[PDB]
């Protein structure tokens, strides 16, 4: 026997928890299609842009990754409910 | 996968070095580094891994390409190709670790040419974001080329399929490894 | 030099050929034939020569190699500190390994192209990687550790080098060129600071030491963290002493935070390892802070010391190498009794030990005072801020021999005829540098 | 019950299959301790049991932060003291604001 | 395999039993008397440092001063 | 210097100058200069105008979150089952909101960026870490302990990291050229060109 | 007979161990310490730091008193009865330089001052 | 007064109280001549209230014998040397048989002794 790092939580709890992702899976074409196409349309609405401050766009980037939802993320808090 | 994630790319290099398709815009290649590296990191499959270096990589050769550096890329893309060909035709440990440390961009093997292009184009052209950004996704990429690495020798027994079909294989390895010190002139 | 060159890259070469049964005894005969071919260098090299000693170039400006003050007193102690590894190893893989190591860091040393520097330093990476997290007594997050911190610092100084070289149009130390950027200076600063352990960047060394194996260790301590000084001395001061002048106050604020809270760390250390790794965290900020004062009793006193350690810290690696071996543990807890258990190792112990805290007869009191002179040439203040915290030092060292020394043990754990062997060139060393043959 | 492994004539063999055990070099081995062990896997292992509450903030700060502070001060007033003493113009450093230029003395003047 | 937990009772008449236990919680000091007592004895332990500020602010408000009254007799005169 | 007697480095002179000369004989330029748009948007004299030129990247920002955010919840929703509730009703307040708060930060730091340049009357690093702090203070509101050191911390930093690449880097590296003679070593017998390399023609897209 | 006594060996530990149990100092044999003795647990004569203090407030005063008159009450002039020993002038002069020397009081010499002066001398080096 | 003492049966309290006042009566004597005295005059205090039965007066009598051997402890305990706080206690421990010695260390597999990196 050696010493073993503590799991926090009950075993049922955590796998229960863990059993919140399997849930019907969609498939990632249909993400892909409307990304493509909007991001079609935005590469060519950027050129158009006015130019921004430097510290501008790193805010915008920050902001854009904190607001960033993972897609696992949903998939686990999802209900189909109101 | 190997041959149309490498021989496409010469194709576009040449058309927009020759034609003049260039954008002052440089959003495309920092996303394109940035989703690569933290994609690359997160992945557990391995395909994944190598997959996305690749975005990363040519969206670095992107932001190169466009401020005019042609040499540069048609000299990555093929110290690119030889250093993907062992990595993907994966039959000896060996050959896939030399690939994934000239993929990585360590110093004794050709790879470590093909990363300095790009990076000594990218200090000529003083954009201090693209730097950082650079170093940064680099560090990141490292770690998944580390777990590449550390998925071969240092995780459990590893038994391979014996298709012993190395063609240009061992040519390409003895290419990265040799051809360091007669291409040091470019860089 | 081309003597040493060879040498250097037919030793690599000579494990190819080897009948595999035959591997030690040519590796051995190989160190010994470098560690001579380095003598001839040290014999070939004219003090009259006073920039550089010897000059050799191959062809290009990458294969420009060359020997300086600092790079002589490196490369010997290379040379001198590499048999006492290759004996301590066992295996054809292991021994592969290790020369590889070797070579690469013996060919940094004499390098003078910044890119060629990195190109030898940086391809020892996967060797670490996979040395430091081998099956059974490895750790994979110090290998983890240890490679980002490589990676992260050597892109860095690899981004100045490119800056330089695309500016300047060369990179070779032999051209006179001076910047003033302060992006460059931090890209070539932020490599010495993660490879020569500086708070708050010193968190990869003691993993790797204590995941290590003990030629691995000793190799590791004795000349890879001596390896910033010639990046310093030869890649740094020549060329960004503007940016050391214009950030010593921030200079001498992060190598004294390193001294003071590495000794503090020290303290609350139950592993031998982890102890002799944090001492040498400690002793690095003197030398980095010497060298920076850009004086001449500065960077004599920190090769000195350099020189010091690098012959005092293999030597506790080694100890603590045969004391584990004798006994399978490195908790201070369970050691005891070494005293009247293990008289012979615990005679070289202790002389290590009080090589450790400077004592006068000893090469680190000698380096001590040269590097204290230096730093009181700067400031009084300086001088003295160094002199009082060391003390600390002496708290921990006292604590850990008080433990080892006495207690009830059943166990008799003394080392061999091998063992003393292993060690008996770093007493003689460390006695002649001690007398002042420096 | 024991027997000696090491031969000093160079005729030695390890005896795999001696009812009688090896002295071999694991006779010397200390005994471990369950909780010894679980003490030393405790201490390496603090990560876990760190947590970020007002007092760690405020004892992290006031040692690591004011040490650095009293010896940026220092520095900087040493600084200053030499260069009073040497006679050069007030140096450009980083943080401070100078309206010189100065940085490294010029070796062939006077100062 | 693991050393022994029980205890050696051979010598408990000779000197005494074991059952006396330590009081210690085995706890550090107090972050706010820490506090105090860092920025008490550090200052103590850094005595040249006041030395040098005194002296030195003393020179250079003499030096101000000397500028001064230089000034003054130079303007008049 | 590459010896243990002398310091290091070098000295230059200030009192003498060398006059500057010319990289090239002929100088063609193909980078362009500031457009007129990026004047106007920069000037933050009036701080309400200067908010409102630049919280349009904000909003962009924002609005691309929560179509993300509200493109994975629509995905996942069965078509073939109906369902009682509206999904327009459900989807909206997760775009409007995250457009809402990501316009309200980049107007909180733009507003105090500008207000603090106008106060100091200079432009320094401090606005820039004094709008990110105060961006990341109201990000922290009610959120548990450590997030309301770190978020005023990674917000006042990421101005400074916008400054120092974005402005300090490139006007520190003007100078430096590449062909022709080191910037300041002219002296040196190198070839000397008659026109600078035009890499590339000014970009147009 | 000062070899070959009879010890007691200290019980093996049986117990978790407390976070901070490198404070105890055991070498195997019974009486254990702390590494500083006084730290924790048992204090000598049942004497605590305040103890002490109160008493070092009861001495301080008096043993402070015999200094502080001649120190600060006291003057070169009234402290001693006789001046300094006379010399002849170039043993005198001589003598008169150094700082930590006893000519320095002399009241009678017409350089008093510039002695007086001298022995308050610089706290650090100007250069 | 510790725990110990303090679960003690009173009667046992009170012995302990007699033996530690007679230790701290020799502790604080500067010779043998002086503790005669002083043992008496502790004897004597004792019997004065032995006879007492009324409980509270015997717990404050109790208490009070505790405090005052509290602050008298001694600095300087008077311990024969060969016992736990003496002088000669552990100078020279006598050593246990059962030592595990490893005889001819360097001549078991000579050759191959040094550490191995092993790999996947
Ligand atoms: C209606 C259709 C719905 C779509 C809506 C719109 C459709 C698209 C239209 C136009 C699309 C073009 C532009 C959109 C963004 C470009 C990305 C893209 O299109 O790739 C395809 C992408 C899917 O591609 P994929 O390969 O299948 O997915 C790969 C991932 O692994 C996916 O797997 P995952 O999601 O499970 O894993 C996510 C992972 C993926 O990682 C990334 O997202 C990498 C992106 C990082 C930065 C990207 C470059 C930034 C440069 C921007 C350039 C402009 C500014 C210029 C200067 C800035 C300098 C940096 O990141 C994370 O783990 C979550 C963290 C989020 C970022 C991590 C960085 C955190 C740093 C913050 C520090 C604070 C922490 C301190 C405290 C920490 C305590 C220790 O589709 C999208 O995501 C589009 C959604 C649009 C939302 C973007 C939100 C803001 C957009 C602009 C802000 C720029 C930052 C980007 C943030 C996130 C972008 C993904
Ligand atoms: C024997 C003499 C060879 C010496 C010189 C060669 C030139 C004479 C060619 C003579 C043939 C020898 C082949 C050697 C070179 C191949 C080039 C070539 O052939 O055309 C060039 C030549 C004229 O083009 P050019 O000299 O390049 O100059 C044009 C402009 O300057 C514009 O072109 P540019 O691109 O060169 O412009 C200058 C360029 C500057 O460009 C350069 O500096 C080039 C640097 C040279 C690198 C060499 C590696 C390239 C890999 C290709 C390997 C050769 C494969 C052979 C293929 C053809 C086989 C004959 O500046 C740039 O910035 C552009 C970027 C250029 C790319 C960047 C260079 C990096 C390359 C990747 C290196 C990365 C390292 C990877 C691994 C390295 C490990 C050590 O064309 C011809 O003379 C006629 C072509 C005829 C070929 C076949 C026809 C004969 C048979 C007819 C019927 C066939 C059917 C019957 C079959 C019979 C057998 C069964
Ligand atoms: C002319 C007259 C004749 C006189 C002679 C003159 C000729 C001159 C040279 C001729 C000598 C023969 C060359 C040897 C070729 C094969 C060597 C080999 O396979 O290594 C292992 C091999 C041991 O074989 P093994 O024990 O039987 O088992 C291997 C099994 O096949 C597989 O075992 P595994 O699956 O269990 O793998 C475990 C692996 C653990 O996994 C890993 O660690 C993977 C790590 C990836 C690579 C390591 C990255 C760092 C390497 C740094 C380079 C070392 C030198 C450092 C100096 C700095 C240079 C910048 O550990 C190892 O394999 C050994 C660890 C250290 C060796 C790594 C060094 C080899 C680098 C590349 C080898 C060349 C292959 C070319 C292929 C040609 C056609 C296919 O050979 C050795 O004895 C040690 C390596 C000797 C290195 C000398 C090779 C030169 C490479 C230096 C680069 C400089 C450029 C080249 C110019 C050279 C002079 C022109
Ligand atoms: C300056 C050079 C450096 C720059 C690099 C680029 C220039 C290239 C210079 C050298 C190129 C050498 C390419 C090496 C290829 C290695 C040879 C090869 O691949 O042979 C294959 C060929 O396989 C085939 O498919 C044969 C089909 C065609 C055979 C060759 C075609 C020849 C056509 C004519 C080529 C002449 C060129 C025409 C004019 C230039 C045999 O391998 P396998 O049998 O499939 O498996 C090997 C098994 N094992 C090793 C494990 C034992
Ligand atoms: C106010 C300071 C003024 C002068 C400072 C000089 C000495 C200050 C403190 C002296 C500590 C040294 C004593 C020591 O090392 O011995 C300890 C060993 O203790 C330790 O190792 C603990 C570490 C203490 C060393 C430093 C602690 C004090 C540091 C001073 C200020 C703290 C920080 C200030 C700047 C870093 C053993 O304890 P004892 O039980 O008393 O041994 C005596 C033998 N006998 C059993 C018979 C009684
Ligand atoms: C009879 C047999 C005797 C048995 C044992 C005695 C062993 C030798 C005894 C005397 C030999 C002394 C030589 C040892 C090192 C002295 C090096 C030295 O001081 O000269 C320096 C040479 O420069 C250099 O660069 C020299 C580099 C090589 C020196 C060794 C580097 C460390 C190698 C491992 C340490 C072992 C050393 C032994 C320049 O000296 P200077 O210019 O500073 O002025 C001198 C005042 N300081
Ligand atoms: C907060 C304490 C600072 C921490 C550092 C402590 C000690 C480091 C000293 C290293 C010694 C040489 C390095 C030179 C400068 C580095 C840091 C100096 C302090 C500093 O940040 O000064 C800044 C200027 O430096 C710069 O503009 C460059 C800053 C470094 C860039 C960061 C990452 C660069 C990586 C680039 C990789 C390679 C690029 C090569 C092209 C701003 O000071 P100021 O003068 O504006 O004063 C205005 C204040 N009122
Ligand atoms: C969130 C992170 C941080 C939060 C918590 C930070 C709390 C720390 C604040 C106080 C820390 C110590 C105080 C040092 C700075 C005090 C104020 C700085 C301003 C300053 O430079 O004044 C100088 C302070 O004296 C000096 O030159 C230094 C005197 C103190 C140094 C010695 C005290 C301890 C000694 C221990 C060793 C450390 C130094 C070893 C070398 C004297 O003014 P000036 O004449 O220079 O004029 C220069 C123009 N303002
Ligand atoms: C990689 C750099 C990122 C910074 C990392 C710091 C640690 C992160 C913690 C987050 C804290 C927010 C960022 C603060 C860093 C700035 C340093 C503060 C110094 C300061 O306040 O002076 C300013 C100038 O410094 C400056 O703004 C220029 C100093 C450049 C920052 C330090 C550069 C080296 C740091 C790298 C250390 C290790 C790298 C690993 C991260 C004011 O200047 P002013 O002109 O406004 O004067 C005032 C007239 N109104």
């Amino acid at each position: 026997d050696e010493p073993k790092h503590q799991i926090p939580g009950n075993a049922l709890d955590n796998w229960a928890f863990l059993r919140t992702y399997a849930k019907p899976l969609p498939d990632m074409i249909h993400y892909y299609y409307y990304v493509y196409l909007f991001g079609f349309f935005f590469v060519y609405k950027v050129a158009d842009f006015p130019e921004y401050s430097p510290r501008v766009l790193v805010m915008a980037a920050l902001i854009g990754s904190l607001f960033y939802v993972r897609r696992d993320w949903v998939h686990r808090e999802f209900k189909d409910s109101p | 996968a190997f041959v149309f994630s490498t021989l496409p790319k010469l194709s576009v290099l040449y058309l927009i070095s020759n034609s003049n398709i260039g954008s002052e815009c440089v959003w495309w290649g920092l996303i394109s580094l940035w989703l690569g590296s933290i994609s690359q990191y997160q992945s557990v499959f391995v395909r994944s891994i190598l997959l996305y270096s690749s975005v990363a990589e040519i969206g670095l050769v992107l932001l190169v390409l466009q401020e005019g550096f042609s040499w540069e890329a048609f000299s990555w893309v093929s110290i690119y190709f030889l250093s993907l060909s062992g990595v993907w035709h994966a039959n000896s440990k060996f050959v896939s670790a030399i690939s994934v440390a000239s993929i990585a961009g360590l110093p004794p093997f050709l790879g470590f040419i093909g990363k300095a292009q790009i990076l000594k184009s990218l200090v000529s052209i003083n954009l201090g974001i693209l730097i950082f950004s650079s170093i940064l996704a680099a560090t990141i990429s490292f770690i998944g080329y580390l777990r590449l690495i550390r998925l071969m020798y240092l995780v459990s027994p590893v038994k391979w399929k014996n298709n012993k079909d190395s063609s240009f294989i061992n040519w390409s390895t003895w290419m990265l490894t040799v051809g360091t010190l007669p291409m040091v002139y470019s860089v | 030099m081309s003597l040493y060159l060879f040498m250097l890259f037919l030793q690599p070469l000579s494990l190819s050929f080897v009948s595999r049964s035959f591997s030690k005894i040519s590796s051995l005969m190989m160190s010994f034939a470098t560690l001579w071919s380095a003598v001839y260098m040290w014999f070939t090299s004219n003090g009259a020569n006073q920039t550089f000693y010897q000059v050799v170039s191959w062809g290009s400006d990458w294969s420009t190699f060359g020997v300086c003050y600092t790079s002589l007193y490196i490369s010997l102690l290379c040379a001198f500190i590499f048999p006492i590894c290759v004996i301590l190893v066992q295996g054809y893989r292991a021994l592969s390994i290790l020369i590889c190591i070797q070579t690469a860091v013996s060919l940094s040393i004499v390098s003078l192209h910044m890119l060629a520097f990195y190109a030898l330093f940086e391809s020892s990476l996967l060797l670490f990687f996979i040395l430091i997290g081998r099956r059974k007594y490895g750790s994979l997050s110090a290998a983890y550790n240890i490679s980002i911190y490589t990676f992260i610092s050597a892109l860095g100084f690899l981004i100045s080098a490119f800056w330089l070289n695309w500016s300047f149009g060369s990179v070779c130390a032999l051209l006179p060129n001076e910047e003033a950027n302060s992006f460059v200076a931090f890209g070539i600063f932020i490599l010495l600071w993660v490879k020569a352990p500086l708070v708050p960047f010193h968190l990869w060394l003691p993993e790797a030491h204590v995941y290590a194996p003990t030629a691995g260790s000793v190799l590791l301590a004795g000349v890879l963290l001596k390896i910033s000084i010639v990046g310093l001395h030869v890649f740094f001061l020549p060329i960004c002493a503007s940016s050391i002048v214009k950030a010593f106050p921030l200079i001498l604020s992060i190598c004294l935070g390193s001294f003071i809270f590495s000794s503090f760390s020290t303290l609350k250390q139950i592993d031998l390892k982890k102890i002799v790794a944090y001492s040498s965290i400690s002793h690095m900020a003197i030398v980095f802070l010497s060298s920076a004062t850009n004086s001449g009793l500065g960077i004599q006193g920190a090769v000195l010391y350099c020189i010091a350690h690098g012959l005092i810290s293999p030597g506790l690696f080694l100890l603590v190498g045969i004391l584990y071996k004798n006994t399978n543990t490195k908790l201070v807890f369970y050691l005891r009794g070494l005293s009247q258990q293990a008289p012979v190792w615990w005679s070289v112990w202790v002389f290590f030990m009080l090589g450790n805290l400077a004592f006068p007869l000893f090469p680190n009191f000698i380096a001590e005072v040269v590097c204290l002179s230096a730093l009181f040439k700067n400031h009084e203040l300086y001088a003295y801020a160094f002199i009082f915290f060391s003390f600390v030092g002496t708290v921990y060292s006292s604590t850990v021999l008080g433990r080892l020394k006495g207690g009830v043990s059943s166990q008799c754990v003394d080392a061999s005829r091998l063992d003393v062997i292993s060690w008996n060139p770093l007493v003689l060393a460390t006695v002649v540098t001690g007398i002042g043959y420096m | 019950s024991s027997r000696i492994a090491g031969d000093t004539t160079g005729k030695y063999t390890p005896n795999i299959f001696s009812p009688e055990t090896p002295m071999d070099r694991s006779f010397s081995h200390v005994p471990k301790n369950p909780f010894w062990e679980a003490w030393v896997f405790r201490r390496d292992n603090i990560q876990r049991e760190f947590v970020w509450t007002w007092q760690t903030i405020f004892d992290l700060a006031t040692f690591v932060g004011g040490l650095y502070v009293a010896m940026y001060a220092t520095a900087s007033f040493c600084s200053r003291q030499n260069d009073k003493r040497n006679g050069y113009p007030e140096r450009n450093y980083y943080f401070s604001d100078s309206k010189s230029n100065f940085v490294i003395p010029d070796e062939r003047e006077f100062y | 395999n693991y050393a022994s937990l029980k205890a050696d009772t051979s010598m408990d008449h000779v000197f005494g039993d074991s059952t006396n236990k330590l009081n210690y919680d085995f706890q550090l000091m107090s972050s706010k008397e820490a506090f105090f007592w860092n920025y008490t004895l550090y200052p103590i332990v850094g005595f040249p440092i006041f030395l040098y500020l005194y002296q030195f602010n003393k020179l250079e408000n003499f030096e101000a001063e000397i500028a001064a009254a230089k000034a003054a007799k130079a303007a008049s005169e | 210097t590459f010896n243990y007697v002398i310091p290091y480095g070098g000295s230059s002179s200030y009192t003498i100058n060398n006059e500057p000369v010319k990289a090239e004989e002929v100088t063609v330029d193909f980078s362009k200069e500031p457009s007129a748009s990026s004047l106007k948007l920069a000037d933050k004299s009036d701080w309400i105008a200067y908010t409102f030129n630049n919280v349009p990247l904000m909003a962009t920002v924002g609005l691309l979150a929560g179509a993300h955010e509200a493109f994975l919840h629509y995905e996942r929703t069965p078509i073939y089952g109906k369902r009682t509730y509206n999904i327009i009703k459900k989807l909206a307040p997760i775009v409007i909101n995250k457009t809402a708060y990501a316009t309200l930060l980049g107007a909180i730091f733009c507003a105090t960026d500008a207000l603090y340049e106008n106060y100091s009357g200079k432009k320094s690093y401090t606005s820039g870490m004094v709008a990110g702090a105060a961006t990341g203070a109201v990000f922290a509101i009610g959120r548990p302990l450590p997030q309301p050191l770190v978020w005023p911390l990674v917000f006042a930093a990421a101005p400074v990291i916008a400054d120092l690449f974005g402005e300090v880097y490139p006007e520190s590296m003007k100078s430096a050229r590449g062909y022709g003679t080191p910037y300041g070593f002219e002296n040196l017998d190198d070839a000397v060109p008659t026109r600078n390399p035009i890499r590339r023609n000014p970009h147009h897209y | 007979a000062g070899a070959g006594g009879p010890v007691k060996l200290s019980p093996p530990v049986d117990k978790p161990l407390p976070y901070n149990y490198d404070f105890w100092m055991d070498n195997g044999i019974y009486p254990g310490q702390p590494i500083y003795d006084g730290m924790f647990g048992s204090m000598v004569g049942n004497m605590s730091l305040e103890y002490m203090a109160k008493g070092w407030l009861v001495l301080l005063p008096i043993l402070s008193a015999p200094f502080v008159y001649e120190h600060c009450i006291a003057d070169d002039v009234t402290r001693n009865p006789f001046v300094p020993r006379q010399y002849p002038s170039e043993v005198r002069e001589f003598l008169a330089l150094f700082k930590n020397g006893f000519v320095l009081n002399d009241y009678s010499q017409p350089d008093y001052e510039e002695m007086k002066r001298r022995q308050s001398g610089l706290l650090t080096p100007i250069y | 007064a510790s725990e110990a003492v303090l679960r003690l049966p009173h009667k046992l309290r009170v012995m302990r109280m007699y033996r530690t006042g007679l230790k701290e009566i020799v502790n604080w004597s500067y010779g043998r001549h002086e503790f005669y005295p002083r043992a008496n005059a502790l004897r004597m205090e004792f019997e004065a209230n032995k006879e007492l039965s009324d409980r509270e007066q015997i717990r404050k009598l109790v208490l009070h014998g505790e405090d005052l051997l509290a602050r008298f402890r001694h600095w300087e305990p008077t311990i024969r040397s060969e016992f736990v706080g003496g002088t000669v206690y552990g100078v020279w421990p006598q050593h246990c048989k059962d030592v595990k010695f490893v005889p001819n260390p360097a001549y078991i597999d000579e050759f191959k002794q040094g550490d191995t990196v092993l790999l996947y």
